[PDB]
RNA sequence: UAAUUGCGAUAACGAACGAGACCUUAACCUACUAAAUAGUGGUGCUAGCAUUUGCUGGUUAUCCACUUCUUAGAGGGACUAUCGGUUUCAAGCCGAUGGAAGUUUGAGGCAAUAACAGGUCUGUGAUGCCCUUAGACGUUCUGGGCCGCACGCGCGCUACACUGACGGAGCCAGCGAGUCUAACCUUGGCCGAGAGGUCUUGGUAAUCUUGUGAAACUCCGUCGUGCUGGGGAUAGAGCAUUGUAAUUAUUGCUCUUCAACGAGGAAUUCCUAGUAAGCGCAAGUCAUCAGCUUGCGUUGAUUACGUCCCUGCCCUUUGUACACACC
């Protein structure tokens, strides 16, 4: 790790980014909504909001 | 030089085509009880003193 | 220039139509008035309002 | 009354101190004095001719009496000014490391100054006594 | 290059005999004198200051100002 | 043939102070393709206002 | 003047003037009165104050341009022309070294002799340019108080400025030189030489 | 502890902050008298609030100010605005009111703005110009 | 940045920005309350860092 | 500093080093007129030849001028830097000079024939009459020559 | 009225989008909550000068207390208030007093309907069609070129000096940025005239660089009106830095060389208060290179506070054979 609080802050911003898109392009027969990350102790949480989460 | 001095009693308007001269009604103050409007050409508010370097002549409109 | 918006008026309008008893000639507490007895999204907005009724309210007791 | 630097004022002080360290003789004065430029960023060099080396340690040495430490790096962005880039404008440079740096080391071999802890150079406490010394004698010519 | 650079004997007593009757002196005051170019000029000022003729009423570089003594 | 001196000695062209040119800007409006367009297909496109109840 | 002193002292002509008469740099701010009709209360002179620098709001309102002290007034106007912008410092400086060369001839007050310098240069009656259609005569008109008093500021300055200007001389000198000139108009003045000039085409135009 | 009070004054971006405790009557300036303070064109200045209010009324008590930012104008501005209000806040919660009411009115009668700061301030630039109001040039063709 | 992605038109400058609040609270606990804590009180967006000691 | 008085003894337009020296000037800068002798190089010669820099041109003495002369020839006998010098390090016999009056018309052209007579392109472009140092040549530097 | 902003007239009455509201930034809090990453007083510990108590410092924790200054959370505050002039005594406008603040409080962000064959396929792994696709218009490698110079046009930099250059000395900002699988921001000590080199060090940052001791500016001298010591173009010789590479010279330093330019014809740009102008600084770009831009603070004026003359654009009225709408 070791990052500047200010570089941090602004690199998380990015990994939504491209996240967020990654998603927009595979899931959209799903009916994708856009995303939310939840970073805690142990894990990253990735939730994906999909109309349709069967075929998810 | 017959010099003259009179106060502006009152604020008329704007004359010239550019407007930057006010039209304006002034009492001589030696021998009061007569006015005369002059052009002026700075800029004026009522009650200034306006020095008249020819006691009779006066102007309307200006282009 | 200030002109208060028909928002503002208008408002002032209804407010002195249903509460001139109450309200004042002062602007401090018909603020404080306005606080209780109607609902305004901001502290700016209110004070444009509650210094228009203290305005149309100077008036009235004028006729 | 008691006295301070801090009493005197900022250029007839170090002028009196100026002809102090010219009066005494005890000096380490590189040499290449009166060949040399101040700063790159001058034109020509002090003046002074003989001289000037005082001016600046007398300088140097008051202006570091009135904190707790100051560097060769600091000295040369204080008395480092303007330089004219020809046609092109104007910008800061510093002055020169070295004859602020012998300066330093003058002073200390003379007993003004020493090298302090956190970096630097710290007033010294034979240094205080002195300065404030010929402080007082400054408010003696306007008694 | 033109005339007022040095200093002329004869210039000195000029200076001696010529100054009074000024009620300003200063730098620009004696180069109209026809003499003395502004260095010496200045430092005419100081040396007619050792003694008399003029009072210091001025302080700094680019003004000097001088009185005839009383 | 060559240096300063030469070309010093040569008149200068016209074509040094001429002007913008032009060419072809009063034409903007009207198209050169001289195909234009047909309101069948147009109203295939974007529907007429004729058959709108349908398709409200 | 009952002199008092405290830890660390305040010098005597220090202590001497400054609580018994509020003055200038050291200049009387009484006396000093504005010699002509008019040209008051568009000349300041008491309230007095110590330098003229000064940092008012004179700028925000129509006529409270007037109401600065016009020591100050004339200093503000010295500091123009590119390079001069700003450096009141400079100006006030060139104020007082002028004001102190303006006392030595002639004695008054240097302050009493910008009075009069102001108030000698400003025009009575000027022209305008009127159209009338193609060749445009000229319309005799009376000037203004206030502008009187700003034409004579700028005509002195600028005057006292392009004498100054590659010249032995210094400002100050050549800027006491106009106003002793222009305290009584000698027409030697570039000022005044100026103002009796607006005055002598507004007079063939009439 | 004495009966001690401590102000500020605030010209474009400096402020001087100033302690005004009781004692013999030094006046000083960050390390210094206020004899000097050194544009000295300007001395008069920070001079003026003893002289408005007379130059006694300092010899029961003691003031230092100290300045960090703005300029060599612009703190000078800022410490005599500190020295004033300092001497009224004093007699505010150690003299008696109606002392304190005649210095607020010996000052701002002639003022600079002594008591109260002036509020002017920068203006952000916008593009399009070097300057806040100002423009750029345009040659048109 | 300027607005435009190519160079014509009057030139229109135009600057985003992002805020970044920084607290700090100091606590002198046991191993069980930090633990506790730091578990929970969790939240998107806000980066939650507990350092430790003097040093 | 001093009133002086002097008598018949200053004189003006010296001449030294093959060149006029106006005598009412001050001698730092009355030095400069030669070629190959600016203001640092002028300050530093006076300075080290002993010589009182309140004084003008005019005045001095034939042998401080004397003096003065043979510094400026060699400056590296009587300890002066030689980062201090016009030409140093030849490129051909690796010596440090300082090259003084008419001399320094005559080195200009033999360092300049070194590059046209060897084909180097600054050469070349001396030879055009165009600017060396690699500026833009398009609006810059019309009238010259 | 800045505003289809309102008043008023009124076959209209009452409403919505856009303007306003709103949001952000700069201003006012001795009232609230606090802070060894901010700072004050006191006490220890401590240095100097006077000595009569005093004056001026040192000591990232020797302790005690505080929150004025700094920081940012929650609030409060202004509503053109009060009074008076002017006006259909309407909306408003003007002056005075008070006030942190009374020009939309100052400056921004956002911003409806509609138009243009405005610009961008050279930002996009956005894209239709066309062209090309192995002697390639794919791609990479070496080298050159975009900088080429009789000249025309535009944004600028630096100046023609004495409100100045130069030399000493005084010496004060604000918006920023800064190094992990790395070599970023750099104090300090030595060596060196300089540029720089070398040994170490603090910092992933309100903690270190940095109080960014920036520049104009202030002070004491040197020069004296002479293209002068103003001006620094051009050019010679040498030393260093970035980089695999510096020749057509990346940049920096030193000596030398010392051009035009004596206030600029016809024309034309920008601007109303902490504004104009002067002055430097950080950030973008960046291995190296700012004479550019984006923001920042410092010093701080003159003159309007008006009009429709010029120019530009809006609005009615009017004419129309235009509606792909005078291209
Ligand atoms: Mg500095
Ligand atoms: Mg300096
Ligand atoms: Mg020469
Ligand atoms: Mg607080
Ligand atoms: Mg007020
Ligand atoms: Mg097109
Ligand atoms: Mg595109
Ligand atoms: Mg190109
Ligand atoms: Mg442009
Ligand atoms: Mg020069
Ligand atoms: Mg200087
Ligand atoms: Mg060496
Ligand atoms: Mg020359
Ligand atoms: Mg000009
Ligand atoms: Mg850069
Ligand atoms: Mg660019
Ligand atoms: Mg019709």
């Amino acid at each position: 790790a070791l990052i500047s609080k200010k570089r941090k802050l602004v690199a998380d911003g990015v990994f939504y980014a491209e996240l967020n898109e990654f998603f927009t392009r595979e899931l959209a027969e799903e009916g994708y909504s856009g995303v939310e990350v939840r970073v805690t102790p142990t894990k990253t949480e990735v939730i994906i909001r999909a109309t349709r989460t069967q075929d998810v | 030089t017959p010099v003259t001095l009179a106060k502006v009693i009152k604020v008329l308007g704007r004359t010239g085509s550019r407007g930057g001269v006010t039209q304006v009604r002034v009492e001589f103050l030696e021998d009061t009880s007569r006015t005369i409007v002059r052009n002026v050409k700075g800029p004026v508010r009522e009650n200034d003193i306006l020095v008249l370097m020819e006691s009779e002549r006066e102007a309307r409109r200006l282009r | 220039g200030r002109v208060r918006t028909k928002t503002v008026k208008r408002a002032s309008k209804a407010l002195i139509e249903r509460y001139y008893p109450k309200l004042t000639l002062d602007f401090q507490t018909n603020k404080r008035l306005c606080d209780e007895i109607a609902t305004i999204q901001s502290k700016r907005l209110r004070n444009k309002i509650a210094g228009y009724t203290t305005h149309l309210m100077k008036r009235i007791q004028k006729g | 009354p008691g006295v301070s630097v801090r009493d005197v004022a900022a250029q007839d002080f170090i002028n009196a101190y100026a002809s102090f360290l010219q009066r005494q003789g005890k000096l380490e004065v590189p040499g290449y004095v009166d060949i040399v430029k101040t700063s790159s960023g001058n034109e020509m060099p002090p003046q002074d001719a003989e001289g000037w080396f005082y001016k600046r340690a007398a300088s140097v040495a008051r202006h570091i009496y009135m904190r707790k430490q100051v560097g060769v790096g600091k000295l040369n962005k204080l008395y480092g000014g303007a330089k004219s880039r020809g046609v092109r404008p104007y910008k800061h440079i510093d002055a020169s490391g070295s004859i602020n740096r012998k300066v330093l080391q003058a002073l200390e071999k003379i007993g003004i100054v020493e090298i302090s802890p956190k970096g630097g150079r710290r007033i010294s406490e034979n240094g205080q006594r002195d300065l404030d010394r010929i402080a007082a004698q400054t408010l003696e010519e306007d008694e | 290059a033109q005339h007022a650079v040095i200093l002329d004997q004869e210039k000195y007593d000029r200076i001696l005999k010529e100054v009074p009757t000024y009620r300003y002196v200063s730098v620009s005051v004696l180069v109209d004198r026809l003499k003395i170019g502004g260095s010496l000029a200045r430092i005419a000022l100081r040396h007619l200051e050792k003694e008399g003729i003029i009072k210091p009423i001025s302080k700094h570089s680019k003004q000097a100002i001088y009185t005839r003594a009383t | 043939t060559a240096g300063r001196r030469n070309n010093r000695s040569k008149d200068v062209t016209d074509s040094a102070t001429t002007k913008k040119s032009n060419t072809r800007r009063a034409t903007d409006r009207h198209s050169r393709t001289g195909k234009t367009d047909t309101k069948k297909k147009v109203n295939q496109g974007w529907g007429d206002d004729k058959k709108e109840l349908s398709a409200e | 003047f009952t002199p008092v002193v405290l830890a660390t002292p305040i010098p005597e002509e220090v202590q001497q003037a400054q609580t018994e008469i509020k003055l200038f740099n050291k200049w009387s701010f009484e006396e000093v009165e504005v010699k002509d009709a008019s040209l008051v209360d568009y000349v300041q002179v008491r309230q007095p104050i110590f330098v003229a620098h000064t940092a008012g709001r004179y700028a925000n309102k129509r006529f409270r341009k007037a109401q600065c002290p016009i020591i100050e007034r004339l200093t503000n106007s010295l500091m123009m022309n590119g390079r001069n912008n700003g450096k009141k410092l400079k100006a006030v400086r060139i104020i007082k070294h002028t004001l102190d060369i303006i006392n030595v001839l002639t004695d008054q007050n240097p302050i009493q002799v910008v009075v009069d310098a102001i108030t000698n240069t400003g025009p009575r009656e000027d022209t305008t340019r009127v159209g009338g259609g193609g060749a445009a005569r000229r319309q005799a008109v009376d000037v203004s108080p206030l502008r009187r008093v700003n034409q004579a500021i700028a005509l002195l300055t600028i005057g006292a400025r392009e004498a100054a200007f590659r010249n032995i001389k210094t400002i100050a000198e050549t800027l006491a030189e106009e106003l002793i000139n222009a305290a009584k108009g000698s027409s030697t003045s570039y000022a005044i030489k100026k103002k009796d000039e607006l005055e002598r085409v507004a007079k063939s135009n009439r | 502890a004495v009966p001690s009070v401590q102000t500020f004054g605030k010209k474009k971006s400096a402020t001087a902050v100033a302690h005004v405790k009781a004692g013999k009557g030094l006046i000083k300036v960050n390390g210094s008298p206020i004899t000097l303070v050194e544009p000295e064109i300007l001395r008069f200045k920070v001079y003026e609030p003893l002289l408005l209010v007379g130059l006694d009324k300092f010899s029961n008590i003691d003031i230092r100010v100290r300045v960090t930012g703005g300029g060599h104008v612009s703190q000078v501005y800022a410490i005599r605005q500190a020295i004033a209000k300092g001497l009224v806040a004093y007699h505010q919660k150690y003299v008696d009111e109606q002392s304190k009411n005649e210095l607020k009115k010996a000052f701002t009668s002639y003022d600079r703005t002594l008591l109260i700061a002036d509020s002017r301030r920068p203006e952000p630039k916008k593009f399009g110009g070097k300057g806040a109001r100002s423009r750029f040039q345009k040659s048109y063709r | 940045t300027r607005k435009t992605p190519n160079g014509e038109g009057s030139k229109t400058w135009e600057t985003y920005e992002m805020r970044i609040h920084k607290r700090y609270i100091d606590l002198e606990a046991p191993v069980q309350i930090v633990k506790r804590i730091t578990q929970i009180t969790i939240e998107p967006g806000v980066d939650v860092e507990v350092v430790v000691a003097s040093n | 500093s001093l009133v002086v008085q002097e008598q018949g003894s200053f004189q003006h337009i010296l001449r030294l080093l093959n060149t006029n020296v106006d005598g009412n000037i001050k001698i730092v800068y009355a030095l400069t007129t030669i070629k190959g002798v600016g203001r640092r190089y002028s300050n530093l010669v006076c300075k080290k030849a002993d010589v009182d820099l309140h004084k003008r041109a005019g005045e001095l003495t034939q042998e401080e001028l004397e003096r003065i002369v043979q510094i400026m020839q060699n400056p590296t006998h009587y300890k002066i830097p030689a980062w201090f010098l016009n030409r140093q390090n030849d490129i051909t016999d690796g010596k440090d000079y300082h090259t003084l009056a008419n001399n320094v018309e005559s080195k200009l052209r033999d360092d300049l024939e070194r590059l046209k007579k060897i084909r180097a392109h600054r050469g070349i472009r001396h030879f055009w009459g165009l600017r060396v140092r690699g500026q833009h040549t398009k609006t810059t530097g019309r009238r010259r020559a």
